[PDB]
């Protein structure tokens, strides 16, 4: 089934492989060559993950968890109980995520759009593979990438984050923090914005774009734009990942001890370094 | 059965009732689904329809209800190819000038936008009283060059969204004297000339015109750009 | 191919001065500079700014609590602007002990302090939050925007007022300080159990990973459908344009389901608002209602 207004864009084309031949739709899914390949790679994975559980001895989705290998194994391969679905299972993950972005990329050229949404996916796909490929593979184990478990890759965060002491420390985490504050404080002001107008008090018309505008300049003097909060919000939202990955590839591979010790730089610059008093002091 | 327990339960009944609730909000457009002969669907899905909510829209333009009676209020040049659903459907002409697919356009009101005063959204740089351009190339003057290489014509002036202070359109002089509104966002300001990689120059002359020389409405700015990103995909032939 | 990440000509006008509906032009300042700068990324327009009652008072109150928090920083320093800088993200005031209770009769440097500053920055947030109010209700605008703000004051009052009165001591509160407040998140982790098993915290983060994922996906999908006008939003509600429909169509055709032009804002706005709503609550069942969330999870 279509929406009112869907037929006159349904035209044949955009594709990247393959032609016409998986140019069609099931239902309101567009399909495409990779969106055969996402099918293929997450079947594949789903049916690892079911059979780790069959090993592991449980079919509760709390508790399946499928480990990576040991960290003897290095970054060659393991037997399939001892890591080696992990291995495979992440293949597969990864087959899909950048499947699923091509895709995307089919869907904008058919639709005569910008590719600006596959674009900002491949972010959330790099922090991925920092963590279960590039970390890895620099620190010389797969071990030291995080299990497939709801529950016990949070104790992953957990144990990673207290080898270095308090993570908070980590200079580039406290960054990557500071977008993920800032962008939910910017979605929210946004989404209330636009509703703002759209919905204004009962017996008022609809408020125009320059309501927006007047609305922000009045608290806090400025408006950065309809066409710059959109920007705005990819910028955080990318940014905030970005610097995510960039807190973890440093972990372990070129910094070692605990992540206030970083800060001691500031701390013990030789000038002011022995000032008796403060806290330091 | 402690509070925490009670808590956490009482907050999933609240998430469901406000996924239903927001899913619902975002069925105003475009419901109910249709078969591909127009006709309603069987399968519409376990979310109802939202009853209508009405905006009252400034400057005297009427309200609007949505839900409500869908149409396109056009043609739509296009023909199966497949008896069974989910294939495509085939332009039967010219797509881009019978506006299918990515030249696709919506039949909005044939009126200008309107800022917060009533005045006209957009203008024609020569019309704005003390507008001017303050930072980057000023692209007026220079050639309009297509994907062919070809040059088309020449920017005469810049169409401006004054609330917002933000250039949307190039008007461009084609060699037959007439003129026409490029988007902003599909051309490219370099140092001797403007690029647009959606078009060929034989191509600028069919992107369709303005009844008015001074003001612009959403119709036209739907024609306009669904004309030139249309190109992408159906001028791509001689695309060097 | 452009992509519009930033404006490739400026233009620039007569400043907007803006609507006036029912806004007392009295207390609009003049309008100020232009910012090219700025203009690269949005708007280049800087002020006017309405400067009312609640705004002065929220200012001027916001100011005493920094000056107070200044004050005891550089009395910590010894008054050394060289130590002050050093030691800078290491100073903190703290709250009164616990032996105080929730008594005011801390003395300055045992909390008293920490308390005259409590009371500024109060003062200072709640008049900013009718501050949001009164210039929407001024434009006959809805809302939208105080009730969001009240999810993120929410949060806030938990952590420095309402959980620490449940729990019988302002020593329960936050300290103002750099480092010294992400050590007492850690700490309060720590003596919780382990915050990972609480699942208003694990809700919380699954909205705030999800405005993440929501603005990217809401950002992207603006400025590629920007060719044809998408941002101009209020426009699209009330006349759709093929920009709301091809926008709406990327996205059906991808996951099987689509939003429109003004849905989406309520998918945000939700989704925002449900970051500091769950944690709030998580956080009020702290050390009130459940001491160990680890051990409380194994039996749920
Ligand atoms: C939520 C759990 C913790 C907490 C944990 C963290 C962690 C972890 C981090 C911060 C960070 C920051 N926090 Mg803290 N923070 C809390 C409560 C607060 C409160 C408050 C009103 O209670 C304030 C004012 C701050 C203020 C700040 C800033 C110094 C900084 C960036 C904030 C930001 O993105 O703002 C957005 C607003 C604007 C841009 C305006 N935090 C509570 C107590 N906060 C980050 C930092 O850089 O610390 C050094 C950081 O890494
Ligand atoms: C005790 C634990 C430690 C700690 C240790 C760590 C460690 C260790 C790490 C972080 C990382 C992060 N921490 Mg920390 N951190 C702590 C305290 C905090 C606090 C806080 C208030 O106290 C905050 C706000 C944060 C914030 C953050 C972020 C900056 C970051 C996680 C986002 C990210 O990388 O996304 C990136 C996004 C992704 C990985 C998602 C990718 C999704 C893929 C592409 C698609 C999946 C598809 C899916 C399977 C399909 C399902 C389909 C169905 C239809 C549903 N930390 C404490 C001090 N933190 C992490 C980080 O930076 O990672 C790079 C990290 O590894
Ligand atoms: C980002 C830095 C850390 C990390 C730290 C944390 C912390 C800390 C927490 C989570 C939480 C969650 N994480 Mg984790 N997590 C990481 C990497 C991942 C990856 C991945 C493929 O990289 C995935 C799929 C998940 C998945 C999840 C969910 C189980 C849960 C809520 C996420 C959410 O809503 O996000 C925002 C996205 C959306 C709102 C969109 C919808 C996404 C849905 C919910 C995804 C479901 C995935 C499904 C359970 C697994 C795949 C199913 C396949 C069919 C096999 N994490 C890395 C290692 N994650 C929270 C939790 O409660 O865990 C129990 C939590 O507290
Ligand atoms: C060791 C650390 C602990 C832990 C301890 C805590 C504690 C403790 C808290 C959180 C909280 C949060 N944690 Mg945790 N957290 C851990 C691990 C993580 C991980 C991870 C990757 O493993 C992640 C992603 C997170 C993420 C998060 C967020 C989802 C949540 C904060 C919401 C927010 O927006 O606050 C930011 C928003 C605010 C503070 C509201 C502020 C609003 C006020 C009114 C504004 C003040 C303005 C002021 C005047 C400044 C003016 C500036 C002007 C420019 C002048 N935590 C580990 C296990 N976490 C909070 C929560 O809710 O938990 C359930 C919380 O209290
Ligand atoms: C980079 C900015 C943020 C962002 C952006 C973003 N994500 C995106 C997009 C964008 C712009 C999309 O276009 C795309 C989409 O279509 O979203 C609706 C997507 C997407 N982001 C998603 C999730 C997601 N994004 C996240 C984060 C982020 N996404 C960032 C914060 C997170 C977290 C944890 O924060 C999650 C969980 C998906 C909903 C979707 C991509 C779906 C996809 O790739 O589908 C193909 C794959 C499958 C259908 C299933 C594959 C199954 C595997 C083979 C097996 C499972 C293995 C896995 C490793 C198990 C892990 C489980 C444990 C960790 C519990
Ligand atoms: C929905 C939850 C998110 C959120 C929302 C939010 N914050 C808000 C608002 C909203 C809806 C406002 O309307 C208000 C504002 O005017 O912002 C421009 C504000 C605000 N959020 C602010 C800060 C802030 N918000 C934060 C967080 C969040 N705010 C959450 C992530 C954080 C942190 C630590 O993450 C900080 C530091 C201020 C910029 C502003 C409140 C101004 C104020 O009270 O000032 C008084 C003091 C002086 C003027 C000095
Ligand atoms: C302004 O313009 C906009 C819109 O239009 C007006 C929108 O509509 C949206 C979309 C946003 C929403 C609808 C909000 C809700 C989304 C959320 C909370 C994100 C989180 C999303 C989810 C949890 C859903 C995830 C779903 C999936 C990944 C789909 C599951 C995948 C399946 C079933 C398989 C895919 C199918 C195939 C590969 C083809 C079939 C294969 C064969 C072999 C036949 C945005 C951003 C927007 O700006
Ligand atoms: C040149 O230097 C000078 C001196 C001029 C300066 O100005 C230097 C000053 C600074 C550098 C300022 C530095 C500022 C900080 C370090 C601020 C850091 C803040 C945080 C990390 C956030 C902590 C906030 C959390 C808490 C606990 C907030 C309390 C809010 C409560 C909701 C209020 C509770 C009220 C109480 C207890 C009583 C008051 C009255 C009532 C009616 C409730
Ligand atoms: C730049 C000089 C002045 C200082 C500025 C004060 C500091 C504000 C801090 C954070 C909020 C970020 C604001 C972004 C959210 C805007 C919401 C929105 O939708 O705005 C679009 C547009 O303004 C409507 O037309
Ligand atoms: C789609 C190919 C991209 C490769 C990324 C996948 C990395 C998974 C970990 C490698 C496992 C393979 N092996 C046997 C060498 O360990
Ligand atoms: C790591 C996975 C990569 C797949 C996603 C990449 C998509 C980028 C978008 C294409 C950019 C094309 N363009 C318009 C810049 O020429
Ligand atoms: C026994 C009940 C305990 C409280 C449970 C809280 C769940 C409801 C949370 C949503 C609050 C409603 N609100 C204010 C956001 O509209
Ligand atoms: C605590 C139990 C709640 C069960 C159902 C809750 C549905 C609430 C959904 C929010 C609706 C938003 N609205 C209509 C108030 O704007
Ligand atoms: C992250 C939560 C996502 C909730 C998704 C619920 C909405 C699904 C709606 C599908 C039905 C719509 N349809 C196919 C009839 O158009
Ligand atoms: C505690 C946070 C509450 C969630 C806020 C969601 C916004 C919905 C409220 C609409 C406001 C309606 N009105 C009449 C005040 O304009
Ligand atoms: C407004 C859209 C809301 C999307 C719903 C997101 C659900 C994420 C599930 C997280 C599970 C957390 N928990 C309870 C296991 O701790
Ligand atoms: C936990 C998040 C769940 C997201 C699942 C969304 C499913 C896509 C919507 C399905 C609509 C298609 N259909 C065939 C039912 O009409
Ligand atoms: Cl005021
Ligand atoms: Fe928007």
């Amino acid at each position: 089934a279509l929406l009112s207004f869907e037929r006159k864009y349904r035209v044949p084309g955009g594709t990247l492989v393959g032609g016409n031949l998986f140019d069609f739709w099931v239902g309101p899914f567009y399909v495409g060559f990779f969106g055969v390949a996402t099918f293929f790679f997450a079947a594949l994975g789903i049916i690892l993950i079911a059979w780790s559980a069959v090993l592991q001895g449980t079919w509760n989705p709390q508790l399946i968890s499928v480990y990576p290998p040991a960290l003897e194994y290095g970054l060659g391969g393991a037997p399939l109980a001892k890591g080696g679905l992990w291995q495979i299972i992440t293949i597969c993950a990864t087959g899909a995520f950048v499947s699923w972005a091509l895709r995307e990329v089919e869907i904008c050229r058919k639709l005569g759009i910008g590719y600006h949404i596959p674009f900002a996916f491949a972010f959330a796909i790099l922090a991925y593979l920092t963590l279960v490929l590039f970390r890895p593979v620099m620190m010389g184990a797969w071990g030291y990438a995080f299990p497939y478990g709801i529950w016990t890759h949070l104790d992953w965060v957990s144990n990673t984050g207290y080898t270095y002491g308090n993570f908070h420390y980590n200079p580039a985490h406290m960054i990557a923090i500071t977008f993920f504050f800032t962008n939910a404080l910017a979605l929210a002001l946004h989404g209330a914005l636009v509703l703002s107008a759209a919905n204004p008090e009962k017996g008022k018309e609809m408020r125009t774009p320059d309501h927006e505008d007047t609305f922000f300049r009045d608290l806090v003097g400025y408006s950065i734009g309809t066409l710059g909060i959109h920007r705005l919000g990819l910028l955080l939202s990318l940014s905030a990942v970005f610097f995510s990955a960039l807190c973890m590839i440093i972990t372990g591979t070129i910094w070692f001890d605990q992540w206030v010790d970083w800060w001691q730089w500031w701390v013990k610059l030789p000038w002011w370094a022995n000032i008796p008093g403060g806290i330091n002091g | 059965f402690d509070l925490a327990s009670l808590a956490i339960y009482s907050f999933w009944i609240f998430l469901a009732g406000l996924i239903y609730y927001l899913q619902t909000e975002n069925m105003r457009e475009g419901y109910p689904l249709e078969n591909e002969d127009g006709t309603p669907a069987a399968n519409q899905g376990p979310f109802p329809l939202p009853k209508p909510k009405t905006f009252i829209l400034p400057h005297g333009r009427g309200t609007l209800t949505v839900p409500g009676p869908e149409s396109e209020d056009r043609p739509i040049a296009l023909a199966r190819t497949a008896v069974s659903e989910g294939f495509p459907h085939a332009p039967t002409g010219d797509p881009m000038k019978d506006g299918v697919g990515p030249a696709s356009w919506v039949a909005r009101r044939d009126l200008p936008e309107l800022d917060g005063h009533g005045h006209n959204k957009i203008k024609p740089m020569k019309a704005a009283a003390g507008f001017h351009v303050s930072a980057g190339k000023n692209p007026i003057g220079l050639p309009v060059r297509g994907c062919d290489l070809e040059i088309a014509g020449k920017v005469v002036d810049i169409w401006v969204d004054i609330p917002e202070q933000m250039a949307r359109f190039l008007e461009v002089e084609l060699k037959d004297g007439s003129t026409r509104l490029l988007p902003m966002q599909m051309v490219k300001v370099q140092s001797n000339r403007v690029h647009v990689n959606a078009l060929s120059s034989d191509l600028f002359a069919g992107i369709p015109t303005i009844k008015s020389p001074t003001e612009v409405t959403l119709l036209e700015e739907d024609k306009i750009c669904g004309y030139v990103a249309g190109g992408l995909m159906y001028a791509a032939p001689k695309r060097k | 191919e452009y992509q519009n990440i930033f404006t490739q000509v400026q233009v620039r006008g007569p400043a907007d001065l803006g609507m006036t509906e029912d806004v007392n032009l009295a207390n609009r300042s003049g309008v100020g500079p232009f910012s090219t700068l700025l203009g690269w990324f949005g708007n280049a327009q800087l002020g006017p700014i309405y400067l009312g009652s609640l705004g002065v008072l929220s200012l001027f109150s916001g100011l005493m609590w920094f000056f107070t928090i200044g004050i005891w920083f550089w009395y910590q320093a010894g008054w050394n602007p060289a130590v002050f800088l050093r030691d800078l993200f290491f100073f903190s005031l703290e709250p009164p002990a616990p032996e105080y209770g929730l008594s005011f009769a801390a003395p300055l440097k045992e909390g008293g302090l920490w308390l005259i500053a409590s009371f500024f920055m109060f003062v200072a947030v709640w008049s900013w939050w009718g501050r949001t109010y009164l210039r929407a209700q001024a434009l006959g605008m809805g809302k939208h925007t105080a009730w969001a703000f009240l999810s993120a004051i929410w949060l806030w009052m938990v952590l420095g007022f309402i959980r620490p009165i449940l729990m019988g001591s302002w020593s329960e509160a936050v300290p103002y300080g750099i480092f010294s407040h992400l050590d007492w998140t850690n700490n309060f982790s720590l003596v919780h159990g382990n915050l990972h098993y609480n699942p208003f915290h694990g809700l919380s983060i699954a909205f705030l990973y999800g405005s993440a994922l929501l603005f990217a996906m809401h950002g992207a999908t603006i400025l590629a459908v920007s060719r044809f006008g998408g941002e101009r939003e209020l426009e699209q509600i009330a006349d759709r344009g093929t920009a709301a429909e091809r926008a709406a169509l990327f996205w059906r055709w991808t996951m099987g389901f689509n939003a429109t032009m003004e849905g989406i804002h309520r998918w945000a706005i939700w989704m925002a608002v449900l970051v500091t709503l769950t944690g709030g609550i998580g956080i009020l069942l702290s050390g009130t209602v459940v001491d160990n969330w680890y051990v409380w999870g194994q039996n749920h």
